[PDB]
RNA sequence: AAGCUUGAGUCUCGUAGAGGGGGGUAGAAUUCCAGGUGUAGCGGUGAAAUGCGUAGAGAUCUGGAGGAAUACCGGUGGCGAAGGCGGCCCCCUGGACGAAGACUGACGCUCAGGUGCGAAAGCGUGGGGAGCAAACAGGAUUAGAUACCCUGGUAGUCCACGCCGUAAACGAUGUCGACUUGGAGGUUGUGCCCUUGAGGCGUGGCUUCCGGAGCUAACGCGUUAAGUCGACCGCCUGGGG
């Protein structure tokens, strides 16, 4: 059933590309914040509005550049089945570092590139391309 | 009518041989068609009025 | 015979607070009579086997209802196996 | 002794009381099981006897048809 | 207390039975706190089946909120009777002013 | 340890169903057992015969006993997890679904061993037994039909109480939850609108067909997933043996 938040989130953005949208709806949370803060700065989605009074509510807005998708391909590392953590020298580079990896360190979400150089290390959510 | 609470009323339609013919002694409209020919199949699932008193 | 009147002093018999339709210690009595009409239809009418699949369905939602309460309030039980007469 | 001994009429009486195997004479048959008592499994007796009666010593088994030789 | 109706017949020959089975059986279910909702007669009308010996049949038709506790023996009743033939029982009918 | 509600448990107010089980009742048909009436033919196979008949056959009417199955209504409709179950019909009782409002605040998903259910066939301890029908035997048939045709019948089918747990038990698809261009046929609830054109326009469950993107060798699936994610379990590591 359903046994994870953030395995929802993915799955709205990787079928949303295929369906040529403008906005889905989806319930907020506290991580989801952080994991669409992060794609803002990236050309991954545009902007964020969470305007539930009842409760929560996420609503992403995703980007169409010329006639090509913006995400090609999300991947998942942090299963909740199965868990794999890396080290600070052991980042995993997507992509050969042109991808973003969402990862979650102890200051909070942030990217891979700005976690080897600053801060500690973390916990690699998923592969964003 | 257009009702389906008609239940205790079907005298005069069927008969007791157990063969349903159309109302055509008394000389009324016959606009109805699916609300009584068509409709009438419904109910054959409980079967509460005997359809064949023979039987 | 059970009819929609007989089940109304079920739900009197436990209450917590006040103008409410629900207590915590109401779930177990409005299911507590349910299974115990059909438990004695064992004896009788033996050719009976849809009616026992019923049963599993319904027995094993008190295994989950114990494991609710223990961590928070144990005395909530001392009312529920004595008075419905539940696991002894 | 019944595990070996009186194990062998329930093989043996079963071939000469069936009318499709009982064109044999009792001493015959009496014969041809204290040979095969230790020949085939202790559950599968009579049974892989029937392996003696088909794919051997076969078609004598139904046997001549007596029935279509006086017709 | 749920709704029932006994649709029942008498015997063909015995026409005069039919106003004295009706009141002998109006009293057990008058004071169980039950009453008589519709009550019409049709009348000796012809069949469709020559099955019975005398082919006549007065049908009976009452209404009656009658407890459970009391049609476990008011069914059985007809059943030792020789001038009933057959009944009918139904289930959820309200009362109507008539039927055809 | 302390709370909330977006997944929804339960309950009040309703509707639909061969959901399951225990009694009772009705009709048709086959056959047996009794009268009247009618006698060398009847049943049955492209040719023949066995059986059944002059101790009243076959056929027909009436009546009675016993047993089994529910024709038309009956559409891949409805119900159940699966298997399976279609006569009106009493009692007991379960599941699912619709719908405006409260309360209780993840009591949630899945699994080895184990428990329970599981057609037909078969078996043990007791009944019923009119038909049909595995072995067995009469008549055909051919330098050999226990394959098929025809004439009978013991188990079994039915019923109470048990054991065994075997299928193409197939939807060759485990369950639960979430996301996802749409149209055209049925069944089953609650509303709006002029139900005055018995319909359009909304909101659910179940079921069938077609089809794009996408997925797959291919056929196909394709808003009930075999697509796109996630949680849990089982089986299979070449074809025979
Ligand atoms: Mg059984
Ligand atoms: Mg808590
Ligand atoms: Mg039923
Ligand atoms: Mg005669
Ligand atoms: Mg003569
Ligand atoms: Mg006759
Ligand atoms: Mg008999
Ligand atoms: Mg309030
Ligand atoms: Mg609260
Ligand atoms: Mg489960
Ligand atoms: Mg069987
Ligand atoms: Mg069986
Ligand atoms: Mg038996
Ligand atoms: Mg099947
Ligand atoms: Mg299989
Ligand atoms: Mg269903
Ligand atoms: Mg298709
Ligand atoms: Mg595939
Ligand atoms: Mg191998
Ligand atoms: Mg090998």
């Amino acid at each position: 059933s359903m046994q994870d938040p953030i395995a929802d989130m993915l799955t709205r953005i990787r079928n949303g590309q295929a369906a040529n949208k403008a906005a889905v709806t989806m319930p907020s949370s506290k991580l989801k914040v952080a994991i669409a803060n992060v794609l803002k700065e990236e050309g991954f989605i545009e902007d964020f509005k969470v305007e539930g009074d009842t409760k929560p509510e996420l609503e992403l807005t995703l980007k169409y550049f010329q006639g090509k998708a913006v995400v090609e391909s999300i991947q998942r590392v942090s299963r909740p089945g199965l868990r794999i953590y890396k080290r600070k020298d052991e980042l995993p580079k997507v992509m050969a570092g042109l991808g973003i990896a969402v990862v979650s360190t102890s200051k909070g979400v942030m990217t891979d590139r700005a976690a080897r150089q600053a801060g500690l290390g973390g916990e690699i959510i998923c592969y964003v391309a | 009518e257009i009702d389906y609470k008609d239940i205790a009323t079907l005298k005069n339609y069927i008969t007791e041989s157990g063969k349903i013919v159309p109302s055509r002694i008394t000389g009324t409209r016959a606009k109805y068609q699916r609300q009584l020919a068509r409709a009438i199949k419904r109910a054959r699932y409980l079967s509460l009025l005997p359809y064949t008193d023979r039987h | 015979s059970l009819s929609t009147e007989a089940t109304a002093k079920i739900v009197s018999e436990f209450g917590r607070d006040a103008n409410d339709t629900g207590s915590t210690e109401v779930q177990v009595a409005l299911l507590t009579a349910q299974i115990n009409h059909l438990q004695g239809h064992f004896a009788e009418h033996k050719k009976d086997h849809h009616s026992r699949r019923g049963l599993l369905r319904m027995v094993s939602q008190r295994r989950k209802l114990l494991d609710y309460l223990k961590r928070k309030d144990v005395a909530r039980y001392t009312q529920l196996i004595e008075r419905l007469g539940l696991r002894r | 002794m019944k595990t070996n001994d009186n194990y062998i009429e329930e093989v043996t009486a079963k071939v000469l009381t069936s009318g499709k195997y009982s064109t044999l004479y009792p001493p015959t048959v009496r014969r041809v099981t204290e040979r095969l008592f230790d020949r085939y499994p202790p559950k599968q007796l009579e049974k892989e006897v029937r392996k003696k009666l088909h794919q051997a010593y076969g078609a004598y088994i139904g046997g001549i048809d007596g029935k279509r030789l006086e017709k | 207390m749920r709704h029932y109706e006994i649709v029942f017949m008498v015997h063909p020959d015995q026409s005069e039975q039919v106003p004295g089975m009706i009141e002998r059986y109006t009293a057990a279910i008058t004071g169980a706190e039950g009453k008589i909702h519709r009550l019409e007669d049709w009348g000796r009308r012809q069949l469709a089946y020559p099955i019975n010996k005398l082919h006549k049949a007065h049908y009976v038709l009452m209404n009656v909120e009658a407890p459970q506790e009391v049609i476990d023996e008011l069914e059985t009743t007809f059943r030792f009777n020789d001038a009933v033939i057959r009944s009918m029982v139904m289930r959820t009918k309200h009362a109507v002013t008539e039927a055809s």
